[PDB]
RNA sequence: AAGCUCGUAUCAGUUUUAUGAGGUAAAGCGAAUGAUUAGAGGUUCCGGGGUCACCUUGACCUAUUCUCAAACUUUAAAUAUGUAAGAAGUCCUUGUUACUUAAUUGAACGUGGACAUUUGAAUGAAGAGCUUUUAGUGGGCCAUUUUUGGUAAGCA
RNA sequence: GAGAACAGAAAUCUCCAGUAGAACAAAAGGGUAAAAGCCCCCUUGAUUUUGAUUUUCAGUGUGAAUACAAACCAUGAAAGU
RNA sequence: GGUUGCGGCCAUAUCUACCAGAAAGCACCGUUUCCCGUCCGAUCAACUGUAGUUAAGCUGGUAAGAGCCUGACCGAGUAGUGUAGUGGGUGACCAUACGCGAAACUCAGGUGCUGCAAUCU
RNA sequence: AGCGCCGUGACGCAGUGGAAGCGCGCAGGGCUCAUAACCCUGAUGUCCUCGGAUCGAAACCGAGCGGCGCUACCA
C-alpha cells in the first residue's frame, strides 16, 4: 500500500545457551564473536535449577544482536542449513521469527579444534519504519493497530522474498 | 511488651489518597509562607523527612521560622492542666495554608470597603456579623399551589 | 489484552505531561522549587529544547496557574542575523543562546554592563559580577529529558549564552574538547565547534573523497556558492547582528486571528449532540436485528 | 528448681558436671564447624585448604582412634573433607568424609 | 412449609416462615419476571438467569438475548 | 494559707459562622486482598482412564450466583476534636540592614498619616492576671453507654 | 501469552500485555515506577563546632529523629541533594 | 480554531476497537568525517532538513463501549448515631421525643478545562 | 491442664542450609556335593504429612498425625 509501511528486518539475536561455563563457554564466545563481527555480551543464569547443574550467576549463555547488511547476509547463510524451509510453527503472534541449528560453524565458517563445534539459535525481529516511537526516550508512544507486525504478514514477506516455504514439517 | 513508637497507629492516617500515589503536584513548592501565617499539619506520607508527629496531624498552627525546605509551626499542646508551646520543623509538603483565614483577610478587606462608602455616603453600615436572624411574616398564595397530602400509610411486608 | 475492569477501576493516571512524555516532575520540582526565605524570588530556567529542524530557548520562571516566559528565541529566525543553513547544527545552538542571552538582557536592562564574553575564545568562563554593581542575571539550564553528553548541542545553548552574558552555572565537563583522561578543555577545538569548523570541515573531506553523498548533502550551501571556508566570517557577523539588535521582530502575521479561526473551524469535526446518538442507537437496532 | 549437667569436653572428652538454679544464666560458647579439604599430613599438623585455595597449616592431627583411621584412609589418597571445631580460642579436627561426586 | 417448621426445632430462639413474593430465587416480582420472560430479556443460565439491560454494547446485548429485537 | 500587680481585661468543660483533620458505626464483595456455595459456556500442543479431529471426575478463563472479616477495603457517618472571627488590627507613604533579589526585589522591624464608640459573631464573666510555700493522697468502688478475656460471675 | 538446536513444567534468547499483582538486609505496617527498585560511574556528609526542636516526658535523662547556622567536602552540566 | 515549547489542576484527560486529519507545526525519516555511547549509530551522540511519508506517533471524532466525573424528594429519612424518660419487652432488642444522617441500588447527564510565548490557507 | 522431646534405607541409629551416611540385612558371581562361614562385587530412602521463608531445607517457620515423656507441691 504505501511504500513506508514494507516490512524490514530491524535486529536479528544469535544465541547459544551452554550447560556450563568455562572452557565451552569461551568457545562458544569465541564463535560468536568471529560470526557476528563484534564482541559477544555473556548471560548469567536467573537462579539456580541444579538438576541442569547450573548456579545463579554462573554465566551460562552467550549471547549477540545484529542489525543491518550484516543480520542481512548472516541471516542469508544462515537459511541454506534450512534449504530455504521452515515450518508453520517457528513464527510468532508478534510478528518475529527464528529457528535454531545444530552446527553453523560448520555451514560456512572455518572449524578447527580447541573451538568445538556448537548450535546457534537465530531470532529475527521484524518491523516497519516508525518503530522508534516506541524505543525513544520523550514520547514514548505505542504501535498503531494497522501499523503491527502479525504472524501472516511475517510469513508472506517471508515467502515473497527470499523465495521460500513454510508448513512443510 | 508495649510498643509506643514515633510512627505507631498511623496505619490509615499516613495512607495516601486511593488513586492520589506518586509524586507531589508542585503548587505545594510554590506556596510562599511568611512569619505569621496559620497553616493546617497534614503529613505527605510519601515524603519521611520534615515529617509531623501522629499528635499533630490536623491542628492548625502559626508559622514563626521560614528556613530552606520547611517551616517553623507553633502548636499549643495540652498536656495535664496547661497548653504547653511546642515548636515543629515540617517541610511544606505537609503544610497547607489555612483557608479561613484567607477569608477572614478577605471580610477584612470588605470591612474596610464597606466603612470607606459609608464616610462618603450611608452612615451606620452596621459592620459585625449576626446569627441567623427568625423569618419574619410573610403571605403565601393558595393560587395555583391547592394543598393537598394524605394520612400515614398502612404497613407492608416488602420481603 | 482485555484489561479487567477492577483494573480500570484502581488504574492511577500519571500526570497529563508524564502520560506524553515530556515533563520530568523529578527533575523539575528541584529545577522550580525556591528558597522559602528568599519568599516571592522567581527561580528562572534557560530551557533548551531540541525539535527537528528548529532549536527552542526560553527563560520561564513558575506560577501557579503556569510557567511564564519572559524572553524566547528560536531557531528559525536566524536567516534575519545571517545564518540560513544549519539550523539545528552545535553552531546554531551557540547562536540561538546568544540570543536569548542578549534579548534578555536588553529586555531586563542589564546591556550597559555585562556584554559577557565579546571576543569568542572558547575559554571556560562564567559571567563574573561587576564591581560595584548589579549581579548579572541568573538562569538554570533546563535540559529536559535530554540526555548528558560531552559534545551535546544544548551544552553548545549553554555555552553561547554564558559568552552572551548570561550568567549561567556550569561546568567546562560537558563541553567538546574536553579530555576524558586529563580535566582539561581544548579552547582551539571549542572555538572550531562554536564557529562551525567541524562542519566545514566534513565539507571540504567529504568532497575531496567523492561526488554522490556531498552532492545531495549541503545542497543548500551550492544553491547560494557558499564556501565552506566562508563559515568562520559569516558566523562571525551573525554574532554581530545578533549583539546588535535582539529587539525581537516578529513576523508581520497575515491572515489575522480571527481569519485563521474561521479558516481552520470549518473543517474540525464536532461531538454529536445526545439526540443524534439515541437516533443512531435507534437506526443501529433496526439495521442489525431487523431480519436483516 | 535447680538444673543438674552433665556434658563432656568438646576437646579433651573429660566429663564435666555442674548444677545451678533453672532460672540463672550460663554461658554458652559460640562454638563453630568449618569445611576443609585434606592436604598432607606430615608430622602430625594436619594441612588444610578452605573453599578457597588459602591453607590452614595449624590443626594437630587426631591422636585417637578417629585420627589414626583418618591418616590410614588417607595413605591411598581419596581426597577428604575434614570437619574442624573451633570453639574458645581452641581448635581440633572432629569428622572427615569421602568426597560424593567428581571422581 | 411444614418442613421447615421441622428444621426450625433445630435452632435456637425464634424463627418465622415467610411466603415470597419473589419468583424463586430471583430479586423480581412474579408478574414483572412474567412481563420479561414475554419480552427477551431473560436467558437461563446454571440454575439462575441473566438479565438484559439498556445498557453496554448493542451487538453484545444482540449476541445474547437473539430472539428480542423481533 | 500568705498574698502581690492591676481594675473589667491576652477570658470560657458553651453555641454560631468559616475552615481543617480522622477511617470507627454502618456499608461493600457481579471493586483490590483474603475467605466462600452452586451450576453454565469455552480452553487437553493445558495429563482427562475411550475407539479413529468426542457427553463422560479434573485445572484455567469468562459471564453469573450464596455467604463473610479485630489484625480486609473503594465509599463513609453521628458523637468527640484543631484553628480563626482584628487595635499586638488594616491601609498609604518612605526609613533600617552586614540577610535577600538581576534590580532602588523582597523579608523583618519602624517614623509619619488615615480608620470612631457595632475595635469587626452569640452568651456569660461570679473581679482579672501573677508568685511563693506547704498538708493529705498516691489500696479505690458503683451506675448508664462503649468495650476486652471468660460458659459465667455480686468475676477480672 | 506467543515463539527459538539440544532445551523438556523449571537453563538462555525475542516480542506483546503487564498500577506494581516485584524489589527495597531482617517483624509488621506505611512509602516508592523516566523511583526509594535494578545496573553502571564517582565517592566517604557514617566529617568538625555547638545551639534549637520533636517523641517517650517530670516537659528530666537515655535512645531515636527533624530543621537551621558556621566550616570542610562528595556528586552532578546544573537546579539541587 | 490548529500546532509547538514550558506548564497548572492530574482519567470529564484513562483504556478497547475503528474512522478522519487543508495549512503550518510536530513526527517518522537519510547519513556516520566529527564530539559521544553501545554486544548492536536500535536508544543516546553528531551532520544534513537534503532523498521520501502522513503508514505510525499526535490531535480529533465514532461506540445503547469499559472506566472515570457530576446530580437526583432513586433507594432512604433506610442503616447508623448524640441526648431523654420510674418508656415497652423475660430478654435479644424495639418504639417514641428533641437532633444529625450514610453506603450499596436505580436512573440521568458528561467524557478535559486552562496560563505565558512563537507560528499557521 | 501446662510444658518439653522424638519421627531418616527392611532393622538399630549418625547427620556441617549445597540432594544422606555407618553396621547388619538384601542381591549377583565364586568356593562346597549342598547350606553356612569365606572371597570378589553391587543395590536400597515424598528424611511422618501438608503449606511457607530461602536461589536451593532432612534441618528454619506454621499447622496436622503418631509415639515418648515432665510438672502434678502447702493445704
Ligand atoms: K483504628
Ligand atoms: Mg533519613
Ligand atoms: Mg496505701
Amino acid at each position: 500500500q504505501n511504500p513506508m509501511r514494507d516490512l524490514k528486518i530491524e535486529k536479528l539475536v544469535l544465541n547459544i545457551s551452554v550447560g556450563e561455563s568455562g572452557d565451552r563457554l569461551t568457545r562458544a564466545s569465541k564463535v560468536l564473536e568471529q560470526l557476528s563481527g563484534q564482541t559477544p555480551v555473556q548471560s548469567k543464569a536467573r537462579y539456580t535449577v541444579r538438576t541442569f547443574g547450573i548456579r545463579r550467576n554462573e554465566k551460562i549463555a552467550v549471547h549477540v544482536t545484529v542489525r543491518g547488511p550484516k543480520a542481512e547476509e548472516i541471516l542469508e547463510r544462515g537459511l541454506k542449513v534450512k534449504e530455504y524451509q521452515l515450518r508453520d510453527r517457528n513464527f510468532s503472534a508478534t510478528g518475529n521469527f527464528g529457528f535454531g541449528i545444530d552446527e553453523h560453524i560448520d555451514l560456512g565458517i572455518k572449524y578447527d579444534p580447541s573451538i568445538g563445534i556448537f548450535g546457534m539459535d537465530f531470532y529475527v525481529v521484524m518491523n516497519r519504519p516508525g518503530a522508534r516511537v516506541t524505543r525513544r526516550k520523550r514520547c514514548k508512544g505505542t504501535v498503531g493497530n494497522s501499523h503491527k507486525t502479525t504472524k501472516e504478514d511475517t510469513v508472506s514477506w517471508f515467502k515473497q522474498k527470499y523465495d521460500a516455504d513454510v508448513l512443510d514439517k | 511488651g508495649k510498643s509506643h513508637g514515633y510512627r505507631s497507629r498511623t496505619r490509615y492516617m499516613f495512607q495516601r489518597d486511593f488513586r492520589k500515589h506518586g509524586a507531589v503536584h508542585l503548587s505545594t513548592y510554590l506556596k510562599v509562607y511568611k512569619v505569621g501565617d496559620i497553616v493546617d499539619i497534614k503529613a505527605n506520607g510519601s515524603i519521611q523527612k520534615g515529617m509531623p508527629h501522629k499528635f499533630y496531624q490536623g491542628k492548625t498552627g502559626v508559622v514563626y521560622n521560614v528556613t530552606k525546605s520547611s517551616v517553623g509551626v507553633i502548636i499549643n499542646k495540652m498536656v495535664g492542666n496547661r497548653y504547653l508551646e511546642k515548636r515543629l520543623n515540617l517541610r511544606v509538603e505537609h503544610i497547607k495554608h489555612s483557608k479561613c483565614r484567607q477569608e477572614f483577610l478577605e471580610r477584612v478587606k470588605a470591612n474596610a470597603a464597606k466603612r470607606a462608602e459609608a464616610k462618603a455616603q450611608g452612615v451606620a453600615v452596621q459592620l459585625k456579623r449576626q446569627p441567623a436572624q427568625p423569618r419574619e411574616s410573610r403571605i403565601v398564595s393558595t393560587e395555583g399551589n391547592v394543598p393537598q397530602t394524605l394520612a400515614p400509610v398502612p404497613y407492608e411486608t416488602f420481603i | 489484552d482485555a484489561k479487567s475492569s477492577a483494573y480500570s477501576s484502581r488504574f492511577q493516571t500519571p500526570f497529563r505531561r508524564r502520560r506524553e512524555g515530556k515533563t520530568d516532575y523529578y527533575q523539575r520540582k528541584r529545577l522550580v522549587t525556591q528558597h522559602k526565605a528568599k519568599y516571592n524570588t522567581p527561580k528562572y530556567r534557560l530551557v533548551v529544547r531540541f525539535t527537528n529542524k528548529d532549536i527552542i530557548c526560553q527563560i520561564i520562571s513558575s506560577t501557579i496557574t503556569g510557567d511564564v516566559v519572559l524572553a524566547a528565541a528560536y531557531s528559525h529566525e536566524l536567516p534575519r542575523y545571517g545564518i540560513t543553513h544549519g539550523l539545528t547544527n552545535w553552531a546554531a545552538a551557540y547562536a540561538t543562546g546568544l540570543l536569548i542571552a542578549r534579548r534578555t538582557l536588553q529586555k531586563l536592562g542589564l546591556d550597559e554592563t555585562y556584554k559577557g564574553v565579546e571576543e569568542v575564545e572558547g575559554e571556560y568562563e562564567l559571567t563574573e559580577a561587576v564591581e560595584d554593581g548589579p549581579r548579572p542575571f541568573k538562569v538554570f539550564l533546563d535540559i529536559g529529558l535530554q540526555r548528558t553528553t560531552t559534545g551535546a548541542r544544548v551544552f553548545g545553548a549553554l555555552k553561547g549564552a554564558s559568552d552572551g552574558g548570561l550568567y549561567v552555572p556550569h561546568s567546562e565537563n560537558r563541553f567538546p574538547g574536553w579530555d576524558f583522561e586529563t580535566e582539561e578543555i581544548d579552547p582551539e577545538l571549542l572555538r572550531s565547534y562554536i564557529f562551525g569548523g567541524h562542519v566545514s570541515q566534513y565539507m571540504e573531506e567529504l568532497a575531496d573523497d567523492d561526488e554522490e553523498r556531498f552532492s545531495e548533502l549541503f545542497k543548500g550551501y551550492l544553491a547560494d556558492d557558499i564556501d565552506a571556508d566562508s563559515l568562520e566570517d559569516i558566523y562571525t557577523s551573525a554574532h554581530e547582528a545578533i549583539r546588535a539588535d535582539p529587539a525581537f521582530k516578529p513576523t508581520e502575521k497575515k491572515f489575522t486571528k480571527e481569519q485563521y479561526a474561521a479558516e481552520s473551524k470549518k473543517y474540525r469535526q464536532t461531538k454529536l449532540s445526545k439526540e443524534e446518538r439515541a437516533a443512531r442507537v435507534a437506526a443501529k437496532i433496526a439495521a442489525l436485528a431487523g431480519q436483516q | 528448681a535447680k538444673v543438674h549437667l552433665v556434658a563432656i569436653d568438646i576437646f579433651t572428652g573429660k566429663k564435666l558436671e555442674d548444677l545451678s538454679p533453672s532460672t540463672h544464666n550460663m554461658e554458652v560458647p559460640v562454638v563453630k564447624r568449618n569445611e576443609y579439604q585434606l592436604l598432607d599430613i606430615d608430622d602430625g599438623f594436619l594441612s588444610l585448604m578452605n573453599m578457597d585455595g588459602d591453607t590452614k597449616d595449624d590443626v594437630k592431627a587426631p591422636e585417637g582412634e578417629l585420627g589414626d583411621s583418618l591418616q590410614t584412609a588417607f595413605d591411598e589418597g581419596k581426597d577428604l573433607m575434614v570437619t574442624i571445631i573451633s570453639a574458645m580460642g581452641e581448635e581440633a579436627a572432629i569428622s572427615f568424609k569421602e568426597a560424593a561426586r567428581t571422581d | 412449609v411444614e418442613g421447615l417448621r421441622r428444621a426450625r426445632y433445630k435452632f435456637p430462639g425464634q424463627q418465622k416462615i415467610i411466603l415470597s413474593k419473589k419468583w424463586g430465587f430471583t430479586n423480581l416480582d412474579r408478574p414483572e419476571y412474567l412481563k420479561k420472560r414475554e419480552a427477551g430479556e431473560v436467558k437461563d443460565d446454571g440454575a439462575f438467569v441473566k438479565f438484559l439491560s439498556k445498557k453496554g454494547s448493542l451487538e453484545n446485548n444482540i449476541r445474547e438475548f437473539p430472539e428480542y429485537f423481533a
